[PDB]
RNA sequence: GUUUGACCUCAAAUCAGGUAGGAGUACCCGCUGAAAAGCGGAGGAAAAGAAACCAACCGGGAUUGCCUUAGUAACGGCGAGUGAAGCGGCAAAAGCUCAAAUUUGAAAUCUGGUACCUUCGGUGCCCGAGUUGUAAUUUGGAGAGGG
């Protein structure tokens, strides 16, 4: 037959995350890979392959 | 045609049969004005396009090319978050202040844990109607998920009242009928 | 990530939601052809652990077979149909009393993403022509039964091989 | 032994190596830090402006010592 | 008493086509002469001349097509290399020399060294 | 039925391989540096033997990494386990002697 | 708003670019199979191949092949006879890649078109593909974050 769903496990709420994963450095500082792409464009403009 | 015949015969065979209650939580979704204000919120937090990204990159790169190293200062980018594994990743920290969930995904099973997962994690989820409308606010075709974490101080008070609005409109209205087996009525 | 959710939910097949989706989708696929192209993997996590990537050069076919094995024959059908494609792998999705359904990942060695990107360029080699025809796939190696273990002995084709060991005689220049 | 000695000299021969230098922007950045804070590291570690990547305490020392050996004693 | 190849390289295409018309008329005359003749050596020369004229004309046309298709990243298939089955296929050098970035970093970090034992 | 008529020939070809490979590998030996390893199986447990590769921990005890040691021509087996003391020590002395006799070009 | 638009699906293209077939087939790999034939699929080899292994030892260490194990173990109207494998010695030796937790301070990824260029390609620009996940990093022998 059919019957409504039991929510035994949802009703207890986790006050904490699952994983104790340490926070990375790059989440706090300006993005590095952005800056590498910036310096790529800088090298292309120094070679004049990209016009300002 | 065949495909018109099947796409009309689809959603008949669904509603004719008993749907499990972990489905039909979908289409018990957000009403008109609240979804409207949610979109007004998230269009304030559109992510940067590839063109706008590359444009700012060319600006700062021409700056360094002159050099003319102007300063080293930028607060953070704030935007919506839209990668599905990234959306789940922002939960289980928790970081998701609001989550929008599209009702229509063809592999529904990608999505079905997310209401219960934000339920147990206490994240204010809301089921939105249409992943195309998610993709529009995130410069994709579809997105099917929409997480939002970081908000400016100008918008933070609007955020909290939107959360209270959703928890009044969604968590109070549809919670018991979420448990019930939907559909089953023939066509 | 969300793939662990999909896998653990996938292990509970006769649970109500999965049999609901299964029962809808078997009728829905019954509307369509024996063989057709699926837009996306219905079980993406299973496709990932079989090696799917979401880029150009990855084609997903959905194939219907009547109840060799059924899975290997399902691979042979789409191998015969899309000859330009190379069959990566395949997996079960759904079944009926009349038919089982399989979802097969094929890879094109003609697309430049596949011809570059050295994780997958090995499949452009002409020794990888029709791996399902020689049973070089995963289900092919299982039905050939090729592993390490004393449980694995001389079986069928290898049996003829060791029959070959009994059939041929080896002689040296100086007789031993 | 003889050709062994010749190859032993060749492997014993130091190659003409180049010192790994510094890039102009980041040594200029170090030069800004050298005039802003001086030499002390706990102040420049908790500096927001011109330490936005929040460099490690001693990476700062390593780069400054390399910069000083390169230029400015 | 025959044509030369290099003499035809200098000529314009209308000169070559008119030369062709001349040789075909000469052939048509030599057939009428040869139906009386048991052995006429001149027709064997002039058919080789017609062949060389066609060679130079086709060569100039093909090289003109190559020059107009020079810049493009494509070619008509007949103008491409012939080599064989599957040397058309399955790899270029660039598509074979291509390696992942991780193994690139590994070979940079630890290349295969040169050493000599017993020293 | 098969007769090894090529037994004389293949050896020649094999030494051609042992010539030709050696041509490419001109200073280096053809073979890697293999461990000296005592055999199983009580019929053979007094016998010592050439082994496949040493281990990670032994190469660390030699004072280098296995990723670098493969570039030096030292065969390394991860799935072996060092359980005897004298085997370990003798193979460490072997590694040290191999380190003493090599000269490496930059 | 009876309008307009996102998608999604499905069609159509004398649209662009590619690719499949057939022959041969000594060797290889699958399928079928009598008293071998046949079928299908490749290559210069193919297959197999880096242990859910073998062992019981003072343990060994991807696969492959040779000698030995050995006409032994085992099987068999235990009749006809069938018929291995561990170890050892040798040849050859080589190891690697994914899939699981976020780059979220910026999809960082790629096909294609075009313009040039030093063209088995490169650069630029633009369409697209892609978050229902393309890159970097990590495959337990750990590894990652930091310091």
């Amino acid at each position: 037959p059919y019957e409504p769903l039991i929510d035994w496990f949802t009703r207890h709420e986790e006050v904490m995350p699952l994983t104790a994963v340490p926070e990375p450095k790059r989440r706090f500082v300006p993005s590095k890979n952005e800056a590498k792409r910036v310096m790529k464009i800088v090298r292309a403009i120094r070679e004049g392959r990209i016009i300002p | 045609p065949e495909y018109v015949r099947v796409q009309r015969q689809k959603k008949i065979l669904s509603i004719r049969l008993k749907v499990p209650p972990t489905i039909a939580q979908f289409q018990y979704t957000l009403d008109r004005n609240t979804a409207a204000e949610t979109f007004k919120l998230f269009n304030k937090y559109r992510p940067e396009t590839a063109a706008e990204k590359k444009e700012r990159l060319t600006k700062e790169a021409a700056a360094v090319a002159e050099g003319k190293s102007k300063q080293d200062a930028s607060p953070k980018p704030y935007a919506v978050k839209y990668g599905l594994n990234h959306v789940v990743a922002l939960i289980e920290n928790k970081k998701a202040k609001l989550v929008l969930i599209a009702n229509d995904v063809d592999p529904i099973e990608l999505v079905v844990f997310l209401p219960a997962l934000c339920k147990k994690m206490g994240v204010p989820y809301a089921i939105v109607k249409g992943k195309a409308r998610l993709g529009t606010l995130v410069n994709q075709k579809t997105s099917a998920v929409a997480a939002l974490t970081e908000v400016r101080a100008e918008d933070e008070a609007a955020l909290a009242k939107l959360v209270s609005t959703i928890d009044a409109n969604f968590a109070d209205k549809y919670d018991e009928v979420k448990k019930h087996w939907g559909g089953g009525i023939l066509g | 990530g969300a793939y662990k959710y999909l896998e653990e939910l996938q292990r509970k097949k006769q649970s109500d939601v999965l049999r609901f989706l299964q029962r809808v989708r078997v009728w829905e696929y019954r509307q369509k052809n024996v063989i057709h192209r699926a837009a996306r993997p219905t079980r993406p996590d299973k496709a990932r652990r079989l090696g799917y990537k979401a880029k150009q050069g990855f084609v997903i076919y959905r194939v219907r077979v009547r109840r060799r094995s059924l899975r290997a024959t399902a691979e042979e059908r789409v191998g015969r149909r899309a000859a330009n494609l190379r069959v990566l792998n395949s997996y079960w999705v759904n079944q009926d009393s009349t038919y089982k359904y399989f979802e097969v990942i094929l890879v094109d060695p003609q697309h430049k993403a596949i011809r570059r990107d050295a994780r997958y360029n090995w499949i452009c080699d002409p020794v990888h022509k029709h791996r399902e025809a020689r049973g070089l796939t995963a289900t092919g190696k299982k039905s050939r039964g090729i592993n390490k273990g004393h449980k694995f002995n001389n079986t069928k084709a290898g049996r003829r091989k060791t029959w070959k060991r009994q059939n041929t005689l080896s002689l040296w220049r100086y007789r031993k | 032994t003889e050709v062994v000695k010749k190859l032993e000299e060749l492997a014993s021969r130091p190659v003409i190596r180049k010192e790994r230098s510094q890039s102009e922007r980041e040594e200029e950045w170090l030069e800004k830090l050298y005039k802003k804070h001086g030499d002390d590291y706990k102040k420049m570690f908790f500096d927001k402006k011109l330490n936005i990547y929040q460099q490690s305490e001693g990476d700062l020392k390593r780069r400054l010592l390399r910069w000083k050996k390169r230029n400015g004693i | 008493a025959g044509v030369k190849a290099y003499e035809l390289r200098t000529k314009s295409k209308e000169q070559l086509a008119s030369q062709l018309v001349d040789l075909k008329k000469e052939l048509a005359e030599l057939k009428v002469q040869k139906l009386s003749r048991p052995s006429l050596p001149k027709i064997k020369t002039v058919r080789k001349s017609i062949a060389c004229v066609l060679t130079v004309i086709n060569e100039q046309q093909r090289e003109a097509v190559r020059q107009l298709y020079k810049g493009k990243k494509y070619q008509p298939k007949d103008l491409r290399a012939k080599k064989t089955r599957a040397l058309r296929r399955a790899l270029t050098k660039f598509e074979a020399s291509q390696v992942t970035e991780k193994q690139r970093k590994k070979q940079i970090a630890f290349p295969q060294r040169k050493y000599a034992i017993k020293a | 039925v098969k007769v090894h008529f090529d037994q004389a020939g293949k050896k020649v070809s094999r030494r051609n391989a042992r010539a030709t490979r050696a041509a490419k590998i001109a200073p280096r030996p053809l073979d890697l540096l293999r461990p000296v390893v005592r055999a199983p199986t009580v019929k053979y447990n007094r016998k010592v033997r050439a082994g496949r590769g040493f281990t990670l921990a032994e190469v660390k005890a030699a004072g280098l990494t296995a990723a670098y040691a493969r570039t030096i021509g030292i065969a390394v087996d991860h799935r072996r386990q060092n359980r005897n003391q004298e085997i370990f020590d003798a193979n460490v002395q072997r590694l040290k002697e191999y380190q003493s006799k090599i000269i490496v070009f930059p």
